[PDB]
DNA sequence: TGTCCCCCGCGTTTTAACCGCCAAGGGGATTACTCCCTAGTCTCCAGGCACGTGTCAGATATATACATCCTGTTCTAGAGC
DNA sequence: GCTCTAGAACAGGATGTATATATCTGACACGTGCCTGGAGACTAGGGAGTAATCCCCTTGGCGGTTAAAACGCGGGGGACAG
């Protein structure tokens, strides 16, 4: 399945900006935090992707995604 | 047709979203989102529950993170509406 | 005690790539300390590669997976077709 | 007298300071700043000139980005002066 | 009084190299104040490498190690 | 500072997410057993580290040429009598 | 129709960066004098591979229900500037 990048919805991307105190929101950085979004999830998914295929293992754990986000300096608790 | 002044509700609606750690994306969405970009890197990929879980934790944390660096370049630059600009030199400061 | 260099090792890099370019002693210690850095960095990431799944040994595949995770893109790519090609000379 | 704008000789300097990498901060003073910071931490404590040096450029380079991403935050303020406001968003962001 | 011994052509030549056009008269505080922040960190980061090794002159290598295990590493040293 | 475009707030629909149960087939874990590849040790020799030194790449510098800023000036257009 | 004010563009002079040697100390790197460190080769048993289930768990399939997203709509807000 192609063209996912719009399952991000444009009230997900409002709640998201209201999480981090934004009173007012353009229409145009939707698109831009989508970019930014899909940007960081291949960068993560790459790292996990790279973790997963070294210790012969097909199915990606968690294990494996919270030490990706550890080694890019943005280590995950609870996990 | 009682109605309330554009960016009171805001402001309701950051309390809310800043007192409560529900997640916020849809979970489907974003498990869907993170197979379609995984399926160019592995052929046939499976993600685990837990693993899309954190991986949301993390996007949503990351995300939130941004909008709060967006929206203080918002009212540094004397402003209350966030550009893809606000953004652009946020990621830029950090070197992304 | 005595301290590594690697003065004739980047200078005979250098020679195969630019026979007719010099390089100063500053620039050689930039030099020393960026493969230093990149060999702790990439050694650290296969050590922690190692450990992720209960392995005692760092082989080719660790220093690979190391190098697919800190170089990006096309550097990587590259990368990981010189170590396969001396991999396949060496064997 | 010959007379020059307000930019062009900002303007020449920041060409003839990118294009060298002389030692803009002079070594005394930083020298002397160094000796007052670490008789703070350790009483009679000595540093060799090499050290110097290489805190001096790491302090010069971060400095040198510190007001690079200063002035970033000064254009997406539409303005030209760097204010104290503009490198405390930077540190900010930059979580410094 | 060394906090001041660094001088304002210092910062208009560092500001310089960072591609910024003019300068205002109050960030020179906040410069020298943010700069003391960062020193001060870092020499704290040298002194305890330092007292580490049993040695009382910090060395340019552990300064190095100090600025590297902040996510700053120095080349040439 | 005025304003006309841009974002927000209820209404409506619809739209897909969350949920409840189950087949089910590819995949992570470890036990029995084996293997080839890896730590350790004996000897040493060709790659490697440290001191001497010729000089040519680079550093500092005067003088002189091409390039831009500027002030002087000549000319032509247009208002006044 | 005659007299005269003022804007406009090159003309030469001033100044700036830059090439061209002039040269000069200065360390780049070969030569050499050693030199320490892994290359060659047993010794062998400990970790990795192969399998061998094994299960297990994540993907997909029946929908049901409903919180929420997409649809414009309306008036207020305010972002971009002179």
């Amino acid at each position: 399945l192609r063209d996912n990048i719009q399952g991000i919805t444009k009230p997900a991307i409002r709640r998201l900006a209201r999480r981090g105190g934004v009173k007012r929101i353009s229409g145009l950085i939707y698109e831009e935090t989508r970019g930014v979004l899909k940007v960081f999830l291949e960068n993560v998914i790459r790292d996990a992707v790279t973790y997963t295929e070294h210790a012969k293992r097909k199915t990606v754990t968690a294990m494996d995604v919270v030490y990706a986000l550890k080694r890019q300096g943005r280590t995950l608790y609870g996990f | 047709p009682h109605r309330y002044r554009p960016g009171t509700v805001a402001l309701r609606e950051i309390r809310r979203y800043q007192k409560s750690t529900e997640l916020l994306i849809r979970k489907l969405p974003f498990q869907r989102l993170v197979r379609e970009i995984a399926q160019d890197f592995k052929t046939d990929l499976r993600f685990q529950s837990s693993a899309v879980m954190a991986l949301q934790e993390a996007s949503e944390a990351y995300l939130v993170a941004l909008f709060e660096d967006t929206n203080l370049c918002a009212i540094h630059a004397k402003r209350v509406t966030i550009m893809p600009k606000d953004i652009q030199l946020a990621r830029r400061i950090r070197g992304e | 005690t005595r301290k590594e260099s690697y003065a004739i090792y980047v200078y005979k890099v250098l020679k195969q790539v630019h026979p007719d370019t010099g390089i100063s002693s500053k620039a050689m210690s930039i030099m020393n300390s960026f493969v230093n850095d990149v060999f702790e960095r990439i050694a650290g990431e296969a050590s922690r590669l190692a450990h992720y799944n209960k392995r005692s040994t760092i082989t080719s595949r660790e220093i690979q997976t190391a190098v697919r995770l800190l170089l990006p893109g096309e550097l990587a790519k590259h990368a990981v077709s010189e170590g396969t090609k001396a991999v396949t000379k060496y064997t």
